[PDB]
RNA sequence: GUUUGACCUCAAAUCAGGUAGGAGUACCCGCUGAACUUAAGCAUAUCAAUAAGCGGAGGAAAAGAAACCAACCGGGAUUGCCUUAGUAACGGCGAGUGAAGCGGCAAAAGCUCAAAUUUGAAAUCUGGUACCUUCGGUGCCCGAGUUGUAAUUUGGAGAGGG
RNA sequence: AUGGUG
């Protein structure tokens, strides 16, 4: 309990070869905002529905830098539905 | 081929609901690299990982048709995040409008605060493996469809998904309110490695109410 | 149709002669008729009403009773019909006696067994302890069913018939 | 739909009468059956003590009589109940011993 | 006694012998009426165990249902033999396009079973046509009656529990 | 506990009954593949990994007891 | 031995003894099951797991001696009532929908089967028939019945002997 | 809407 030790060697044990490659596998980026900011009322749902609203917004923007740059893009094919 | 490869076993407990069944609908159809199995104590799971040969394991507990504990690990080694869900918003709500092409690999938004403690680094990792769709999981389609995020609301920590409209979005989900109850040694084994006392199991709050 | 090895072990029965012999024996042992018990118990009724019991003998024929004699084990020879309305009933006897080393013998017809017993049918009738008179005829009899039936008929255990 | 009980006056008169016949035959006996003294569950009520169903096998034994006879002497027995609390057990046993000492029985 | 041998077998219905006996006996049945009496159980086990006796007064029919069921079985015989009270029934054999059930009845009029305190109770009038009202082994399974939270629907009746659960009742001196 | 009467009876009737084809394929791909696809398809036909045990183990005990 | 007989299966009878149907249907047990309307004429819900319909009994029916509740110093078949309670929970979290244990009290009741051999004995039962004391008894004869009638036991155990 | 008489 409260154990960082086995939590650390579990950091070494579980981690994926993310150090060893590019971005093309999981596609999860660490954002700059902590989103514990600008929430004045924890009870407010749409306050951090705004916060994460712009968090997946901006995340997927810069990730569109990625995926124009990684040459698999985002946008759902609207030519095909299946 | 590909660096990252996952498969996930999907088994919940007895005493299922439409909160439950709606959830197994979503999450089962969300993980195109996952295997889906009948429902079933604590030992045999890592062995089912041997039979169907699966590298990612999770489990949905039902107590009194209330407590949903998600056990989480990657067998036999794990380790496990024992988990509890509240305020479940699945995909099936009227105000979640989406219709998502199948099998896609989302893009995950998440807060940098997790790394500030190592256990959130590990729920980070184990979830990146388990729910992260390895490109490209067989049955999928290329490009991208939806975004899924996770982060901390007073250590009660949502995950969500938006369908993208070419960048606009409207939430797919399942909108999900996450906790971390206790981390255990391996996959379904060992002493309790990390606890959050923040959580008080609703059975326990009943144990308070009875005493007036 | 092809029939399972555990069946078609019926249809292999005792010959004209050996059967004939078996009944040469049991026809001594007819379990006494009803009017019989009424007889003896009436005469003794009057006797002890006004005016030393060797153990009675018969063949022990109750199906439940019979399987009961086996597994103890008690019995010596068992006679099993080839035709039971729910053919199910007896399917396990020829195996059972087998594993228990009991002389089971398939004799044809349930009327034919049923008639020696004062009934319409038996499908199983068997005996264990016999009077000393025929004890030799017993030892030889079971030796004859061993020798006839048992010996060369191990084959029936495999080989779907039909 | 709406049922409105205007017989709460009369039903109690017929219930008095019922008990008035049930004692018009059984007359010496007391309409009733001895019954244990039984603590209630559920942290709320556990401090209270209660009437139960029947005594038990064991409580009947150690009180010096046998079940099948008890039921016919006026006792009432419950075979699915499990004696644990010493004290409750005691009060029960006592209560029987009492009952014994107070009864009579007629001959045949 | 046999019967542990019988059942300890009968628990295996995909076995080879039972396979065969199945395929035969279904064929035979199919060649006869929809309600065809038998004088003898097929399986004497579940005969005894459901309370068949072998004696005068007990009747065994056998009904072939299309493809609830076991209740339907109960019905058509029920309509057919109107003197006999039903008792119980069970499952022998199944065609592809039919299940075959076989059904245990008792003659109320038959003065050999109007005695016999164990079985005489069925002669009392409240048991006429028990099958139509669903009082039987499966009859009470469909109604969903047993003990538990698993049924708080009905331990008495759906019509019952709902009728009395929403209607408002007043005392005299009001509450 | 069980009285060894019934242990006997089960043991026996299991031999007298003949083997449903599930058993047949189980023993089959045990004598060919073995436990892997065994418990695979057994659990897949039957209920659970509690109930894949009874059958699959039972099978190996029968081969080694078919000696 | 080409006869003769037993058992099975299935018939048939103007043979005897029975028995079922219809009427009523307030109540109760099942199956089927709408719309007005409410909610925005709404796809849900609602109205309603109702009404008309079909099947079946009784003075009650139905349910009933835990594969129960519980989580505590444990209650102990059902049904009913006051109460938990408009509470938990369900809610385009909308109309609104909506429980159960505990507690008090009425009335209180327990039990049968199958699963071990009667083996030194079917000890059981229908019917017929004669007499009698006839809502029945006894003698006699068939018949059922050993593919199991009677006794013993139902986990609250139990059995055999001493 | 239900069930009925023409």
């Amino acid at each position: 309990v409260n154990n960082t030790k086995a939590m650390k060697h579990a950091l070494e044990r579980v981690q994926l070869p993310w150090k060893k490659h590019s971005f093309q596998e999981h596609q999860s980026v660490t954002s700059e905002t902590n989103t514990d900011e600008h929430i004045k009322d924890i009870y407010d749902d749409t306050e951090r529905e705004l916060a994460f609203y712009k968090q997946s917004l901006d995340a997927v923007l810069v990730a569109r830098d990625e995926l124009k740059r990684l040459k698999v893009p985002f946008k759902r094919p609207l030519d095909y539905f299946a | 081929q590909f660096m990252n490869k996952q498969r996930t076993l999907l088994i919940s407990s007895r005493g299922v609901n439409y909160r439950h069944r709606h959830l197994i609908q979503d999450l089962s159809g969300l993980l195109p690299h996952s295997r889906k199995e009948p429902k079933l104590d604590l030992q045999q799971l890592n062995e089912i990982a041997e039979l169907y040969n699966c590298n990612n394991v999770l489990f949905f507990e039902a107590r009194k048709h209330q407590d949903l504990y998600l056990w989480l690990s990657k067998p036999p080694n794990g380790p496990t995040i024992k988990f509890y869900i509240q305020n479940l918003h699945t995909m099936d709500e009227l105000n979640f409008t989406g219709n998502c092409l199948k099998g896609s690999r989302p893009v995950l938004s998440f807060d940098q605060r997790f790394e500030s403690s190592p256990h959130y680094q590990l729920i980070k990792e184990l979830l990146v493996h388990n729910f992260g769709v390895p490109p490209n999981a067989r049955k999928s389609k290329p490009f991208i469809d939806h975004v899924m995020s996770f982060s901390i609301v007073d250590d009660k920590i949502w995950v969500r998904t938006y369908e993208i409209s070419h960048i606009s979005l409207v939430e797919i989900g399942p909108r999900f309110v996450m906790t971390v109850i206790l981390i255990l040694e391996g996959s379904f084994g060992g002493p309790k490695i990390y606890e959050n006392k923040q959580y008080v199991s609703p059975n326990v709050v009943r144990a308070q109410i009875k005493q007036q | 149709l092809k029939v399972p090895p555990t069946i078609a072990q019926f249809q292999y029965t005792l010959d004209r002669n050996t059967a004939a012999e078996t009944f040469k024996l049991f026809n001594k042992y007819r379990p006494e008729t009803a009017a019989e018990k009424k007889e003896r118990l009436t005469k003794e009724a009057a006797a002890v009403a006004e005016g030393a019991s060797p153990k009675p003998y018969a063949v022990k024929y109750g199906l439940n009773h019979v399987v009961a004699l086996i597994e103890n084990k008690k019995a010596k020879l068992v006679l099993i019909a080839n035709d039971v309305d729910p053919i199910e009933l007896v399917v396990f006897l020829p195996a059972l006696c087998k594993k228990m080393g009991v002389p089971y013998a398939i004799v044809k017809g349930k009327a034919r067994l049923g008639t020696l017993v004062n009934q319409k049918t038996s499908a199983v009738a068997a005996l264990t302890e016999v009077r000393a008179e025929d004890e030799a005829a017993l030892a030889k009899l079971v030796s004859t069913i061993d020798a006839n039936f048992a010996d060369k008929y191990d084959e029936v255990k495999k080989h779907w018939g039909g | 739909r709406v049922k409105v009980h205007f017989d709460q006056a009369g039903k109690k008169v017929s219930r008095r009468n019922a008990r008035a016949t049930r004692a018009a035959k059984i007359a010496p006996r007391p309409l009733d059956l001895l019954r244990p003294v039984v603590r209630a569950p559920t942290v709320k009520y556990n401090r209270k003590v209660r009437a139960g169903r029947g005594f038990t096998l064991a409580e009947v034994k150690a009180a010096g009589l046998t079940a099948a006879y008890a039921r016919t002497i006026g006792i009432a027995v419950d075979h699915r109940r499990q004696n644990r609390n010493q004290e409750i057990f005691d009060a029960n046993v006592q209560r029987l011993k009492e009952y014994q000492s107070k009864i009579i029985v007629f001959p045949r | 006694g046999a019967y542990k041998y019988l059942e300890e077998l009968q628990r295996k219905k995909q076995s080879d012998v039972l396979r065969f006996l199945q395929r035969v006996r279904v064929w035979e049945y199919r060649q006869k009426n929809v309600i065809h009496r038998a004088a003898r159980p097929t399986r004497p086990d579940k005969a005894r165990r459901l309370g068949y006796k072998a004696k005068q007064g007990f009747v065994i029919y056998r009904v072939r249902v299309r493809r609830s069921l076991r209740a339907t079985a109960e019905e058509r015989v029920g309509r057919r033999a109107a003197n006999l009270r039903v008792l119980n029934s069970y499952w022998v054999n199944q065609d592809s396009t039919y299940k075959y059930f076989e059904v245990i009845l008792v003659d109320p009029q038959h003065k050999a079973i109007r005695r016999d305190a164990r079985y005489n109770w069925i002669c009392d009038p409240v048991h006429k046509h028990r099958e139509a009202r669903g009082l039987t082994a499966t009859g009470k399974k469909s109604r969903g009656i047993n003990k538990g939270h698993k049924f708080n629907n009905t331990k008495a009746g759906r019509r019952k529990t709902w009728k009395r659960q929403n209607t408002l009742s007043l005392w005299r001196y009001r509450k | 506990a069980a009285s060894n009467r019934t242990k006997f009876v089960r043991s026996l009737v299991r031999e007298i009954a003949g083997l449903s084809p599930y058993e047949r394929r189980l023993i089959d791909l045990i004598r060919n593949s073995g436990e892997k696809r065994a418990r695979k398809v057994a659990k897949k036909r039957l209920g659970s990994f509690t109930r894949a045990k009874a059958k699959v183990e039972e099978m190996n005990n029968i081969i080694a007891a078919s000696r």
